[PDB]
Order: C-alpha cells, then structure tokens, then sequence
C-alpha cells in the first residue's frame, strides 16, 4: 500500500501501525535497516528534551532566579559551562541516563514500550483511550518542538535577539 | 606553446569529417552489433562519434600545432 | 544486556586488555599524585 | 504513453528505462513552464526589493538561489525516493495538454535564454522594443 | 544485459552467538582448545577464507566486507592525522614560517619525566616533530587554517562510519552473488574511468580552483589569514581573473578546442619552483587532467552490455606464437576464479608502485617547503621503500598459495604456466648462476678493495683515483636528460629533475634539489643492489616454482603451501615448503631495502642535501666523503654507521631521547629473535615437561596443556622479530640523525 502521508511513496512496511503518530513517513528508509524500538525511544528522548528546552528559552526570558545573573540563553549555556552549574546538570542527566540505559535494555527485550518510564504522578491518564490520545499529542508536541527549539536557537543567532522580543519587535 | 586557433568552420570541417570516417570505419571494424541501415543502433553511433571526437580532437591540435589549421 | 555479548566480553584477550588497563592506569594515576617513588618512606 | 506522435528517431526508448524517460521529461516540462511563466511575469510586474540570466548571480548574493536551493533540494529528495519506488516495481486529455505546454515551455525557455544572449534583454520587454 | 546486479538479501544473521565461540569458522578450531596450540591455530588461519569455506560466493563476500573494514580504519587514521594536525598542532606558525618552524603534531603527557620529549620544535610550541609531510600536503592544498583541519577531521569520521555501515550492509543484509563479483569487464571499466579518471578529473578542479590561487597568493607572500577563503575563488572571477587572466575567458576555449589559452595555468614548465623548491603546481594541474583523459578513455576498452568493447579472454587467447604453445589459454580462468592469482599481482604490482614513488618524490620533490625539509624526505623515502618490499615478497608468497591450491592442471595443459613449470630447472640454474656472478663481481670488488687499501696500495684499488669503474649508461642518459629541454622535449622550459644535472636549487639557504653524479662508488652500489634484487627473486620464484613437487619431494602439493618438513630422510627436508621460501626471501628483502636506503642516505647527506653559502659554493651534511668512503666496507662501517651514530647515541636528556630509547629497544628485539630462529622445537618441549611438573608438584597444572611453539610458527616468530628489530635500529638511527642535522 501507499504511505498516509505522501500517497505517492509507498508504505514502508516495517511501519504498519505498530507505532503511534505513525503516518507512514520513511522516505530514506531507517526503519529497513535499524531497530524502531530503539528509533521510537530516540524520537521521545529528543523531543522530550526539546519541549522542555522550548519552555525554557521563554521562561528563561520571562523570569529568571535572582540568585543567577540575567542574561540571554546562550549565553546561559557559556556561563554555566565556566561556573559549574552546566557540569551538574550534565552529571544529573548523565546519572538518570544510566537507568534509562538500563531502561532501553528493557525495551530491547520487549517488556517495555519505547517511552515508558511509568511517570504518571498526578493521575491524568485516567483511561487508555485518554492514553492513547495523549501518547498521539506527545509524539506531534514533540516533533513540533524539535522545529521549534532549531528556530530560537537558530535566529537567534542570526539577529540577535530573544524570541519573544523577536516577535515584539519586527 | 603550440598554438591553436578560435573555431571557425575550418575546425567544424575537421570535426565533421573525423565523425563521418569514424562512422563508416566503426561500422566495419566492430565485431558485435543496408550499409549503415543493417545493425546501427544508439551504442555504436555513440560510440563511433566518440572515437571520432577523439580523432577530430586529435587532428585539429595537431594541424593547428603545423600550421595547416 | 545480551548474555553472548558478555560472554564475549569474557574471553581471554578482552579480560587480558581490560584488567592490564586498568592495572597500568592505576600505577599511572598513583605516579601521577605521588611521582619519584625510589623508597618506602620510612 | 501519452503525447505519442511516434516520435522517436533515434530510438532511446529501446536503451533506457520509459518511465526514466517519461518522469524526467515531464519534470523537465513543469521546470520550463515555472521558468518561462516566470521570465514573462518578472518583467510585468515586480516583488518588492528587486534580468533573465544576470538575475541568477544577483539573486545568490543575497541568499535567496541558496534557499530555493536547499526547499528544491528536500523535495527532490523525497522525489528520488518517488522515481525509486516507481522504478523499482476527461482527465486523459488533461496530462496531454500538460505534456504539449510543457515541450513548449522548453521551446520558449530556450528562445528566451538565447535572445537574452542576442540583447540583453527579457522576452517581452524584446517584444516592446 | 548480462552484465547485472544480483544479490542475497539477508544471507547472515547480526548475532553476538559466534563471537563467544572463539574458533567457529574452521571444523577443528570449533571444538575447543586442548593443547594451548589451538590458540595460535586460531589466529593463523583466521582470514584464510578459502581454508574454511569450498564455495568461492561466500569467499569473494568475506572478501568484499572485510576491504570495506579495511576502509573504515584507513579513514579514522586519516580524520585522526586532520584533528591531530587540527588540534595539536603548530601548523599555523608553520604557515606563517616555513623555513624556520619544525612541523610538530604530537604532544605528550607528563607522567614519569616523560614530558622531556615535547621539545621546542618553534612557533611557540612544544610537541613531538613529525616527518609524515602532512604539513605540506596541508599546505599544497591550500588549507591555512586549524578550521579547515576541523572539517577533514569530521569528513574521514563520516567516511569511516559509511565504510563500516557498507561491510555490515553487504555481508549481513545485501551480499551480492559470484556473478555479480566475475564480471572482470565491468570492473575494471569503472575502475579505470570512474575510480580513476574521475578522482584525477575532481583533484585537477580542486588544485586549478583551490590549490593554485591559494599557493599563488602564499608563494607571493600575503599572510595565511589575508588570503581569501577558497570559495569566493569559485564565485567571484574577477578575483581569479587578476591572479591568472585566462579565467576572463572562461570555458569557451576548453569546449572549442583553443585550449593554449589556458597556459596561464595549464603549463609545461618543469624544474622547480622557485620560492618553495617544489614542483610547480600549474604543472600538478595539467598533469591530473592529462591522466584524467587517458584514464576514462581507457575504460571503455572493455566490453560489458553493449556491444562495443574487447573480450578479455580473446585478447589473452590470441597471443599465441611458435616457442610458446597453446599461449595465454585459461588465463583468464585463472584470474577470475582464484582471489590468490590476483592478490598475487596486485601485491608486485602495489609494491613495485611504491618503490616508483619512493625514487620520483625525492627526486621531483612535489609538495611546497617539503624539499628542504630534510627528515620528512628521508622518512617518507625509506617508509616507501619498505612497503614495496614487503608487497612484492606477498605477491610471491600468494603464487605460492595459488600454484598449491587453486592450480589445476586439466585447464593448465600446455600453456605459460605448464611449459614455465616443465623448464624450471633450466630457470632456477640461469638465476643461480647470475646470482653467484653478480655476488663475485659487485660484493668481491669491496672485498678487493678493503684488502688493497688495508695493504697499502691504493693503486690497486677501484676507485676514481685508480682503477675506474665509470657508470658510462647512467651518466649518457644523465646527459640526455640533461639535454631535452627545448630539444627532445621542445616545450619544456626546464629538465623533469635537478638530479639529471643543471642548476642548485635552493630554499631557506638549504638545497632543494641538485644534481647527483655518479662515480666508481655509484657504479659499485648499483650492482650491490642488482645482486640483492636477483637473489631475492631466486628464493621467492624457486618457492613458486616448486611449490607443488621437486625432484627431492614428488608429493609437495598434497603436503600444503605451510608445513615444516617432511621429515630428515632423504638426508632431511626441513623448510622445503613455498612458505619457507616466503620465509627466507623476507630476510634476503629486508637486506636489499637495507642497502637501498643507507645508500639514499649516505649519498644524499654526502653530495645533495647541506647549505648554500658564500659564492654559491654548497657546504653538504658530511662533506663529500661518499665517494672515497664509499668503495671499501670499512668505509661504510666507519664513515657511516659509526660517524652517524652519533647523535643516536648522545641524545639521552633530549627531546630526541625516544629515538635514543628506541634504538636500544630494538637493537634487544632483533637479537631476542635469534632465539627463535637458531633454535629447535624439541628442546623447548622438553623443557616445558620439567616446568609442567614444578605445576604438577603444586597441583596449579592448566587444562589447556602447554606447547612449544609449532615449527612453522617458531619461524615466523623469529623472522617477525627480526624484520621489527632490524627495521625499528634503522628507523631510530635515520630518525634522531636526520633531525639533529638536517
Ligand atoms: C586512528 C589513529 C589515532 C592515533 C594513533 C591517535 C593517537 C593518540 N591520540 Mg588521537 N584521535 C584520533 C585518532 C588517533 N589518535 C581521532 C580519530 C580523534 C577524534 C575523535 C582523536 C582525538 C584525540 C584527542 C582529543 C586526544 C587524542 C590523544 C592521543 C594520544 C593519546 C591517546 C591516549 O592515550 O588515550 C587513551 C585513552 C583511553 C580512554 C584509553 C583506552 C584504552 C583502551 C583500553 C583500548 C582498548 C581497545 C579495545 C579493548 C578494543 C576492543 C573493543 C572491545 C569491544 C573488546 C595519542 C598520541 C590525546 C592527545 O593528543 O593528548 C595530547 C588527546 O587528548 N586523540
Ligand atoms: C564508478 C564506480 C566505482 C568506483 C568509484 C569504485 C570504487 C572502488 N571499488 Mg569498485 N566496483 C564497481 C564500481 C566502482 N568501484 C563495479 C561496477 C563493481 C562490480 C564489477 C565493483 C566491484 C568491486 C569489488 C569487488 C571491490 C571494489 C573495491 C573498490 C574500492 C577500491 C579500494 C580503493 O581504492 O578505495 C579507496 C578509494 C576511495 C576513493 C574511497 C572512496 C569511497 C567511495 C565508495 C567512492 C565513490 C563515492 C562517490 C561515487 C563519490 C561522490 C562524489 C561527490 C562528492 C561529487 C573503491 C572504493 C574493493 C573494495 O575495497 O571494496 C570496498 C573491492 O573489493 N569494487
Ligand atoms: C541534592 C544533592 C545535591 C548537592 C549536594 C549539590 C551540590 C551542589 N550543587 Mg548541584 N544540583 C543537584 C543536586 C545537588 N547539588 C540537582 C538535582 C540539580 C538539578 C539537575 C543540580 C543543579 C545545580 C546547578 C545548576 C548548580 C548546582 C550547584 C551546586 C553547588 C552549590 C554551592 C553551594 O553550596 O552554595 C549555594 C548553596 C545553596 C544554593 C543552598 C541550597 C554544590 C556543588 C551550583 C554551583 O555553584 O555549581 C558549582 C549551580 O550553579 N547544582
Ligand atoms: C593528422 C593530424 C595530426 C597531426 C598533424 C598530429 C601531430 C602531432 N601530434 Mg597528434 N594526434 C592525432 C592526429 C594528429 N597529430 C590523433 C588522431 C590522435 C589521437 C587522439 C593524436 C594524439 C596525440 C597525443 C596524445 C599527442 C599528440 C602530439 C602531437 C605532436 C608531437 C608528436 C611528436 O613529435 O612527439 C614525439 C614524441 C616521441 C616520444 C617520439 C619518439 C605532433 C605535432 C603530442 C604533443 O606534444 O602535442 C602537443 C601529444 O601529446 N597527438
Ligand atoms: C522554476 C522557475 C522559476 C525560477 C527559477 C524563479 C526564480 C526567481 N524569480 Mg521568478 N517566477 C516563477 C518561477 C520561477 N522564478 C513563476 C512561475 C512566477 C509567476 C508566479 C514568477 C514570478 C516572479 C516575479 C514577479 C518575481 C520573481 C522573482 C524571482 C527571483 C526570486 C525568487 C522568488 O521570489 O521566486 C518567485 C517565484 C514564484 C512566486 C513562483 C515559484 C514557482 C514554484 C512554486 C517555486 C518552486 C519551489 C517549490 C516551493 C519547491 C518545488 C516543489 C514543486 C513540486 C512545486 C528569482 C530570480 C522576483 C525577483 O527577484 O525579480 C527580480 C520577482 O519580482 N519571479
Ligand atoms: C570535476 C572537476 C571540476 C569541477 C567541479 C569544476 C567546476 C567549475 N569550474 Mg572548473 N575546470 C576543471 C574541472 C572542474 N571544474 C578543469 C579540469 C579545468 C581545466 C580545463 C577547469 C577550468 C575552468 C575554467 C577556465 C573555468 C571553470 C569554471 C568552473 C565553474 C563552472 C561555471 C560555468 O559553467 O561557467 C563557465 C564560464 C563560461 C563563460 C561558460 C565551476 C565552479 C569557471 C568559473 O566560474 O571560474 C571560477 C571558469 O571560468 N573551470
Ligand atoms: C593486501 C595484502 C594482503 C592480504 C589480503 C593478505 C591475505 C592473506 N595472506 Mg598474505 N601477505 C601479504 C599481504 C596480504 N596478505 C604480505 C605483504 C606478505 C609478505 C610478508 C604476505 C605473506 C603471506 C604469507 C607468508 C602467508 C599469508 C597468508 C595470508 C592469508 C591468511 C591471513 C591470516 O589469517 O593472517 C592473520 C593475521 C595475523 C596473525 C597478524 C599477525 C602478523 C604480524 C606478526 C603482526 C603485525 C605486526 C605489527 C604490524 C607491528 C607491531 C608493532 C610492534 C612494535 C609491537 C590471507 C589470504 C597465509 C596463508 O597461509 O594463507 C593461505 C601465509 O602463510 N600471506
Ligand atoms: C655475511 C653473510 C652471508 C654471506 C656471505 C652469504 C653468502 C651467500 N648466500 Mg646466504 N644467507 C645469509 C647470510 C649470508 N649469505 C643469511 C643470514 C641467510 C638467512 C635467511 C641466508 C640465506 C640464503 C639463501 C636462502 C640464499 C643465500 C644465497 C647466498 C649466495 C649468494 C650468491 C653469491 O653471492 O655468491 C658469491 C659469494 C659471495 C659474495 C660470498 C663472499 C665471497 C667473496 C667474494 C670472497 C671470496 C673469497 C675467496 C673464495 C677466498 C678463496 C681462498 C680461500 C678458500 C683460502 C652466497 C653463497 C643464495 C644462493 O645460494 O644462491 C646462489 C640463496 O638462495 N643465502
Ligand atoms: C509527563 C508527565 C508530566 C509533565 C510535564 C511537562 C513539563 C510537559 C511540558 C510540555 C511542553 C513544554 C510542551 C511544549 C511543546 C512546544 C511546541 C509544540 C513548540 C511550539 C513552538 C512553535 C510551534 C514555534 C515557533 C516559531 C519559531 C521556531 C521562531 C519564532 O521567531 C517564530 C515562531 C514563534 C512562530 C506531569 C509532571 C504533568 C505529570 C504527568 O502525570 C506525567
Ligand atoms: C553548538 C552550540 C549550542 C547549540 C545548539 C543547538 C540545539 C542547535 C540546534 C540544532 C537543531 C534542533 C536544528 C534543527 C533543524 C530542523 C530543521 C532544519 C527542519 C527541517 C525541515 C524540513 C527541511 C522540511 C520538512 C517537511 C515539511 C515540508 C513540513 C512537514 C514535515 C516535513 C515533511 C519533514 C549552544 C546553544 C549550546 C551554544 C553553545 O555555546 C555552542
Ligand atoms: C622460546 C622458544 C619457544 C617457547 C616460546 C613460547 C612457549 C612462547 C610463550 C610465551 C608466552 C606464553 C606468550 C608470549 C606473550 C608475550 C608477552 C608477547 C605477546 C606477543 C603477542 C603474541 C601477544 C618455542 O616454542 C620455540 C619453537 C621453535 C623454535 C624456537 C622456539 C623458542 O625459541
């Protein structure tokens, strides 16, 4: 059959629905050769971090900690690299990702689903309708946000200036 | 430096003649395929005006390095 | 992780490179913080 | 099979794929008919901060050929991957009449380039003057 | 059609399972060690591919996979020597300065006082000096930045990666099929026209729109950083335009065949430049697009699907005369059939290439500043030399394997290899003879010499001075050489090298390039080398020759191409194998390469390399003594190792202290071989009984039962500890020479 998305490319075939926000898009064809567990846990991972680091290249703008100087995210990123605050968080995430390397090893060995981590705290996956749902907004928040996160960084260094006062001003 | 000269109908004359000889005599010499109008496809048209841009190239360096041109 | 690759990783050689590494690493490191060792010193 | 006035002299179709050949040239048909539509529309009217071949080397300084280049680059991507797959394995009169615009186009794209070597100018503008 | 793709697609499963069974590819290694011998059988035979497989599809796939692995670490050695020189490195002051910065790409960390070795190599700098010429090549390229090494870095990383993605891809996924891998045609259609030509074709559009006006500006003497960068040469002409005016032009006369408008940057000029005592590079570029021609051209000699094209096999079966026989017949069965045949020549053929390039970049130095920098010449002179050695000896040693193995003489009736192998007593006794004549008359004229001088009568000597041995051949083409600018070779402006005689080249007050007579010395050395040559082809084609039966052994081939002997009857047949002449040709290589590179060195430093000074006159590294020194063995035993081996042996406390270091290390290795090689099998066997029983006594015995070394493996172990010693003293002993004084 045709792919969904482009009909005039052909389905895949290691993609028949098994995935969620799967629409049949695999032009180069990764999925022929490399495992989609592991490519679905990569496509989470990325998108997860980037709808956080969307959040926070406007919060960051919005507000920051008085303890912290003020300051444009980029520049975040040189100054926490020279004071010590971006080595901590790349030790936090770095001890997080060594269960979540055990955590992949889970999925390899097919008793885990690619993103699950089993963090629901407030309860809001009421049913598996409502799961299944939000499991298709995540995977399309997190696409987006991969977009998105290329377009601040990008501009920004383009015209320098902060995305939201790139969209007061011009 | 050899001197070679800005093409003029002399060197299309070259060219042209160095294609036609190469037709014919191709046209005999290869082994794997009415004169021409037996056998004559794409490939060994191609491949006979290729030997004969190679003539042609050939014959108008070197009569422009003798001064026929 | 997959039990034939840790089986690989329990062949000789492998055992051999990693524990002289390590071996040669530390002697390396205790080199490094005390340097110039000719005597127990005492 | 469509536009088949039974020209073929040379006989290409007997050592090359027909599909190659029909989807390179209906490609090659679209590109002229966008190129000489557009050489005609760039002398009646202009877009805002802006001759037929000059135009090219004016245009990559900005960056804007780059861009085109790299959208016309993606899409040619996912259409490599089209002529792939498509190689690898009322409506009629409609593809004809796209087939017989689009010779044309190339026809016309070619005499536009060419007069603009003849005198430095645009089609129509030549037309007019 | 019939030339066309065909593969199995996924034929081999991605599996850790065979990884943890050491030894699954043979029959006998897969049932497990019980003797610690299994062990080194394992190793041996490991990418023997056609010992453990009968069918030649799943061969020529390994093979396939494994050259794609070869790739993968050929391309992470390349990324690595970019980010090195990217890195660690003083390539930007080298730019900057020549001829007064050490090329340096190495640093070393300080752990035990080690840190000695990063010494002051200059442009603010401290580093290991290295001699690979890669600053050159850099150079040559037009590179001028740390950033542009960044980016060569990351392109051999993303090379690496697809060659290594490739070899998996096609052994595991899409493995092509024995027709896809015999089609000879094709092959060398697209590897003579598309590997070829096309890499020339790219290279020439590199060095005519990167290369040439990024040297023109360097050579005029505008700063690295003042250059422009190498694409606003590719959009901006007028730039291009004012360095080399034909660019005005355009490809106008390329297409209308006037091309002597493109003489600005497609010259004849020969000799050197100038200013960087390299070969001009307008010259590099009209030589990569002339080879660029000839090599597409020459791929479409061969037929593949259309019509057009020759057959191989009736080119191969045509050539036939009356003293010859059946001719060329199955030869091309042979050659593609048997992976041995064509490794066989592919291996004389890549060492014969790199001797060629081991004489033609001394003597035409081709990148910038790389002439006077004197360690690099020598270093990548005597790398080169050793290669092609060791290549040509593995051609002889794979005929060896394919005369044993793949040879078969039902195809074989009455052509070249059945009439060479029925008059090889004929061959073997003509190369015996010339090699003993060849051994009196160029090795016993030392001898004459040594005795003569020793005796007081250095009348009676070969010398200039005495008797002369004149090189009248060599100095006539010298001459002609000389002669052909303007005359055999009319448009040549000057002579292909400085060597053939002319004028001294001279950059940064040191020698480039000058010419290098020949006298007495010369004549002899040159027959030292011929004598070294044929003895060593006598060893290897008496191996070859051999291989299958003898007079001594009538069965050789049922034995194999590797065994020991077949036992001390017959008076003893120890080493009567083609392995064993492998074996001892290696030893007869490593003497010849030997010869060669002390006589580069010593005459080179003696009659070449040095300073100009005062009235043009050329002060050289040792003076000129290579041609009274060089006639009696005590002068090259004095006057070179012993006077050279001077700032080897004094480097202690240097940064030259490694080489010092070295030096000894493999001086111990090369007599730690003769162990292995005097020795026998049988004592050491013996020995280990009374240590096996000091571990019986403590009940620590192993369950892998310790062996003494097989005969076979006992002799490679030897020999690869002598080639490691023998070469590691010279490389030492060249290396802390050539950077102390040159
Ligand atoms: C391919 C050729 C090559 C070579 C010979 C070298 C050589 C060197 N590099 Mg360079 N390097 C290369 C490529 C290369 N590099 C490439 C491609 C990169 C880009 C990524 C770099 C980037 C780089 C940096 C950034 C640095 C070096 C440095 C060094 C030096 C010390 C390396 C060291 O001790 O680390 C040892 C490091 C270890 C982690 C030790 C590992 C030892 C393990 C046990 C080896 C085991 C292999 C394994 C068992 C194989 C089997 C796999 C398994 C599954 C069984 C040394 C001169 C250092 C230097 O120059 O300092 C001044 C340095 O800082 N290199
Ligand atoms: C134009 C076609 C072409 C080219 C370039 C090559 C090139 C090569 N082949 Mg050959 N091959 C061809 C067609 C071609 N093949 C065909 C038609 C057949 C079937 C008969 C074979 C069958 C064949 C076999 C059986 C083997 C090879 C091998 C090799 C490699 C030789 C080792 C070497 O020098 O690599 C180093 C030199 C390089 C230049 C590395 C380049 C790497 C890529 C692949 C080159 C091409 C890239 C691409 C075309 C360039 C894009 C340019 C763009 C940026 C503008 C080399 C990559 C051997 C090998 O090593 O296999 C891996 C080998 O065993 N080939
Ligand atoms: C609970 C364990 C823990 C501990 C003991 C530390 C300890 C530290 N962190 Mg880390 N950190 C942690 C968890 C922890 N962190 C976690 C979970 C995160 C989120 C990923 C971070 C993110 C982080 C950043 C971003 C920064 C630190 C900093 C610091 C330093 C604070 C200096 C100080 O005491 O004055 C301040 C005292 C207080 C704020 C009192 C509370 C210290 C090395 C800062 C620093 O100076 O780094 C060198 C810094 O900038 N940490
Ligand atoms: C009938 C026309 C014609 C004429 C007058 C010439 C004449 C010449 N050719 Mg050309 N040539 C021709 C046809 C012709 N060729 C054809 C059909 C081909 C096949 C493609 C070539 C290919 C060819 C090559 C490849 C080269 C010449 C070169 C030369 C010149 C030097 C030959 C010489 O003395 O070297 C003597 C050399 C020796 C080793 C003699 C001993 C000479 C003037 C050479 C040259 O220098 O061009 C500038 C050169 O490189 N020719
Ligand atoms: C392929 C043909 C082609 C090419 C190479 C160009 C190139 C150019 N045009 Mg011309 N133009 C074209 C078609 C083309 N145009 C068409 C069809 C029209 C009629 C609507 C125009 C009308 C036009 C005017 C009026 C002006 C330009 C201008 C320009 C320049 C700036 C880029 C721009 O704004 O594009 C404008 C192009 C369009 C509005 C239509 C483009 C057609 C397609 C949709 C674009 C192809 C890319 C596509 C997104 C990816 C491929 C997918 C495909 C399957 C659809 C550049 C010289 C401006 C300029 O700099 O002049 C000095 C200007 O003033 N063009
Ligand atoms: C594979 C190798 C390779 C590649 C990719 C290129 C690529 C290019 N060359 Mg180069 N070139 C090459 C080999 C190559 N060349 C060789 C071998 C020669 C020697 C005959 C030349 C001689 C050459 C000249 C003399 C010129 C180019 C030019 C160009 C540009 C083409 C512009 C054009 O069509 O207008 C060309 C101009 C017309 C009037 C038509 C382009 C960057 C042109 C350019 O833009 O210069 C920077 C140009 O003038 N090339
Ligand atoms: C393109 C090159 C090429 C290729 C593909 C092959 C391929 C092959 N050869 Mg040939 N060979 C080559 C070059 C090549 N050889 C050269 C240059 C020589 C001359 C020395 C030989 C001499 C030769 C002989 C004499 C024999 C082979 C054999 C073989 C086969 C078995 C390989 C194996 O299992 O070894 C496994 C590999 C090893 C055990 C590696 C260890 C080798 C040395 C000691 C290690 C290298 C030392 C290192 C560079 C420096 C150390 C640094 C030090 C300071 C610590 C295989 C068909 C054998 C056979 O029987 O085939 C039927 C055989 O007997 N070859
Ligand atoms: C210094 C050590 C040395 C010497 C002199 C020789 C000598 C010889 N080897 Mg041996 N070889 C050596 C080391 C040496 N080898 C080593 C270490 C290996 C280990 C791998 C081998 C392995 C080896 C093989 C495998 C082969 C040789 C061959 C040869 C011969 C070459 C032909 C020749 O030159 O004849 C001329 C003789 C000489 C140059 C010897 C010196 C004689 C000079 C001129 C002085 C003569 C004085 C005179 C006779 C005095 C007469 C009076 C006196 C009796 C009182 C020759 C007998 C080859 C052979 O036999 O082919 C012909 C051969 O195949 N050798
Ligand atoms: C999982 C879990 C929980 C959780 C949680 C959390 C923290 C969830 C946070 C989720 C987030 C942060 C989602 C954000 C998505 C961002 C997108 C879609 C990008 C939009 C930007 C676009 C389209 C743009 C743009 C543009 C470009 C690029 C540049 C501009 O010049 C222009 C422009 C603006 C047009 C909790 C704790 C609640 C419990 C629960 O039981 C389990
Ligand atoms: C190095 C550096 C840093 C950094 C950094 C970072 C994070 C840099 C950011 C990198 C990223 C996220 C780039 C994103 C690229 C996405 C693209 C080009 C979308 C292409 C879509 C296309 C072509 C069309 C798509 C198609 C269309 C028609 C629409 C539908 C979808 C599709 C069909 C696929 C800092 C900030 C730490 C500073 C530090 O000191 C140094
Ligand atoms: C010493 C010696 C032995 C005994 C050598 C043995 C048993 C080798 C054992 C050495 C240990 C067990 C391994 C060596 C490892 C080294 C640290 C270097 C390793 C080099 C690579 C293989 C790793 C022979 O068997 C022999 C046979 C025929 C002729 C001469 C000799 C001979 O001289």
């Amino acid at each position: 059959d045709f792919s969904a998305a482009v009909p005039f490319l052909k389905r895949p075939s290691n993609l028949d629905g098994a995935y969620i926000g799967d629409v049949g898009f695999d032009p180069l064809g990764f999925s022929d050769v490399f495992d989609l567990r592991v490519l679905r846990e990569a496509e989470l991972k990325h998108g997860r971090f980037a709808m956080l680091a969307v959040l926070g290249f406007i919060v960051q703008e919005l507000y920051t900690f008085p303890f912290f100087p003020k300051m444009a995210p980029v520049d975040a990123h040189d100054y926490f690299v020279k004071q010590g605050g971006g080595s901590q968080i790349i030790f936090w995430i770095s001890f997080v990702e060594l269960f979540g390397v055990v955590a992949l090893f889970e999925t390899l060995q097919g008793k885990r689903e690619p993103g699950d981590f089993a963090f629901d705290p407030l309860g809001l996956a009421k049913d598996e309708a409502t799961l299944e749902r939000y499991r298709l907004a995540e995977v399309k928040h997190a696409r987006l946000a991969m977009i998105a996160i290329g377009g601040f960084i990008h501009q920004y260094w383009v015209t320098k200036q902060t995305v939201l006062e790139q969209l007061g001003n011009f | 430096v050899p001197q070679t000269v800005a093409w003029s109908a002399k060197t299309g004359a070259v060219m042209v003649l160095s294609n036609i000889l190469c037709i014919v005599a191709g046209r005999y010499v290869i082994q794997v395929k009415s004169g021409s109008f037996a056998g004559f496809g794409l490939p060994e048209l191609l491949a006979s005006t290729s030997l004969g841009h190679i003539v042609g190239s050939g014959a108008i360096l070197g009569l422009s390095y003798v001064g026929v041109l | 992780m997959d039990s034939n690759f840790l089986k690989y990783l329990s062949t000789a050689p492998v055992l051999f490179t990693v524990w002289l590494s390590f071996t040669a690493s530390f002697i390396i490191e205790a080199n490094r913080f005390f340097p110039d060792m000719l005597y127990f010193p005492m | 099979v469509p536009g088949d006035a039974g020209f073929d002299p040379l006989t290409i179709s007997a050592w090359l794929d027909s599909r190659w050949l029909r989807e390179a040239e209906i490609k090659h048909c679209r590109v002229a008919m966008l190129a000489a539509a557009g050489c005609i529309a760039q002398d009646i009217f202009q877009f805002p901060g802006a001759k037929m071949t000059a135009l090219h080397d004016a245009a990559v300084k900005a960056g804007s050929m780059g861009q085109m280049l790299f959208w016309i680059g993606f899409v040619e991507a996912i259409s490599t991957a089209a002529t792939i797959q498509m190689l690898q394995g009322g409506r009629a009169r409609m593809e004809l009449s796209e087939i017989k615009n689009g010779r044309l186009a190339m026809i016309g794209f070619s005499g536009m380039v060419h007069h603009y070597f003849i005198t430095g100018k645009g089609p129509i503008e030549l037309l007019t003057s | 059609k019939k030339v066309s793709i065909t593969v199995d697609r996924d034929p081999v499963a991605t599996s850790f399972e065979k990884w943890a069974q050491p030894g699954h590819f043979s029959r006998t290694l897969a049932k497990g060690p019980k003797t610690t011998t299994w062990i080194w059988n394992l190793h041996a035979d490991v990418h023997d591919f056609d010992s453990h497989t009968n069918s030649l599809e799943d061969i020529s796939r390994k093979i396939f996979s494994a050259h794609f692995g070869q790739l993968s670490i050929i391309f992470l050695w390349l990324s690595g020597m970019y980010f090195h020189g990217a890195r660690f490195s003083n390539y930007s002051a080298w730019l900057s300065n020549p001829t007064a910065v050490k090329p340096s790409a190495q640093v070393v960390w300080p752990i035990v006082g080690q840190e000695v070795l990063n010494g002051d190599v200059g442009g603010g700098f401290q580093g290991v000096q290295v001699t690979s010429g890669f600053f050159q090549i850099w150079r040559s390229s037009g590179i001028t930045s740390e950033v542009e090494l960044y980016w060569c870095a990351l392109a051999g990383l993303i090379m690496s990666g697809l060659m290594i993605f490739a070899g998996w891809f096609h052994y595991h996924k899409a493995a092509p099929k024995l027709e896809w891998f015999q089609n000879a045609e094709s092959m060398l259609n697209h590897h003579l026209s598309g590997l070829l030509g096309l890499g020339c074709l790219s290279w020439a559009g590199h060095q005519i729109h990167v290369s040439l006006p990024v040297n023109k500006l360097l050579d005029a003497g505008v700063a690295p950083q003042e250059i422009p960068l190498p694409h606003e040469f590719l959009v901006n002409r007028d730039l291009m335009a004012q360095l080399y005016p034909s660019f005005s032009k355009g490809l106008v006369p390329f297409f209308t065949l006037n091309w002597s408008e493109y003489s600005d940057f497609l010259t004849f000029k020969g000799g050197l430049n100038p200013v960087t005592g390299g070969l001009w590079l307008s010259d590099t570029a009209h030589h990569h697009l002339a080879l660029a021609v000839l090599f597409i051209v020459a791929g479409h000699m061969y037929r593949t699907n259309w019509g057009i094209g020759h057959s191989m096999k009736e080119i191969l079966e045509a050539h036939k005369g009356p003293f010859t026989g059946e001719g060329h017949k199955g030869l091309y069965e042979i050659l593609t059939t048997s992976w041995h045949a064509q490794l066989a020549i592919n291996l004389a053929m890549l060492g014969s290439v790199s001797i060629i390039v081991a004489h033609h970049m001394y003597a035409m130095p081709p990148y910038p500043y790389i002439a006077t920098d004197y360690p690099t010449q020598l270093s990548i002179f005597t790398h080169h030399m050793w290669i092609g050695g060791f290549c040509v000896c593995g051609g002889a040693a794979h005929a060896g394997i394919f005369m044993v193995r793949d040879y078969n003489p039902a195809q074989n009736y009455n052509n070249l290899l059945d009439r060479v192998i029925r008059h090889r007593d004929a061959i073997i006794s003509h190369l015996n003879w010339i090699c003993i004549f060849l051994g009196f008359h160029s090795f016993g004229l030392y001898i004459h010499n040594d005795t003569m001088r020793a005796l007081g009568r250095t009348q009676d000597m070969f010398s200039d001075t005495a008797i002369q041995l004149k090189p009248v051949f060599a100095q006539w083409v010298q001459s002609i050489h000389t002669l052909a600018p303007g005359n055999t070779t009319p448009n040549a402006l000057a002579t292909a090298s400085y060597a053939f005689g002319g004028d001294v080249v001279a950059v940064g007050n040191k020698v480039a390039m000058m010419p290098i007579s020949l006298g007495t010395a010369d004549f002899m050395v040159h027959h030292i080398h011929a004598f070294t040559i044929h003895v060593t082809v006598l060893i290897l084609l008496k191996g070859v020759l051999f291989s299958r039966n003898s007079r001594l052994i009538p069965d050789k081939a049922n034995l194999g191409f590797r065994f020991p002997c077949d036992g001390p009857g017959r008076g003893g047949t120890c080493q009567s194998s083609a392995w064993d002449s492998v074996f001892l040709g290696l030893f007869w290589m490593y003497n010849c390469i030997s010869v060669v590179i002390f006589h580069f060195s010593w005459k080179m430093q003696s009659d070449v390399w040095g300073t100009v000074q005062s009235d043009g006159t050329v002060t050289h590294i040792t003076g000129g003594n290579f041609a009274q020194s060089a006639i009696t063995i005590n002068g090259w035993l004095r006057d070179f190792l012993w006077a050279q081996a001077s700032q080897v042996i004094q480097s202690y406390g240097s940064a030259l202290s490694a080489y010092g270091l070295i030096f000894l290390g493999a001086h111990f290795i090369w007599a730690f071989s003769l162990m292995f090689l005097f020795s026998g099998r049988g004592y050491w066997q013996e020995l280990i009984e009374s240590i096996v029983w000091a571990h019986n006594k403590l009940n620590v015995a192993p369950a892998i039962q310790p062996r003494a070394l097989s005969i076979t493996q006992g002799r490679a172990v030897g020999l690869a500890h002598y080639l490691l010693g023998g070469i590691g003293t010279t490389w030492a002993f060249f290396l802390a020479r050539i950077i102390s004084v040159g």
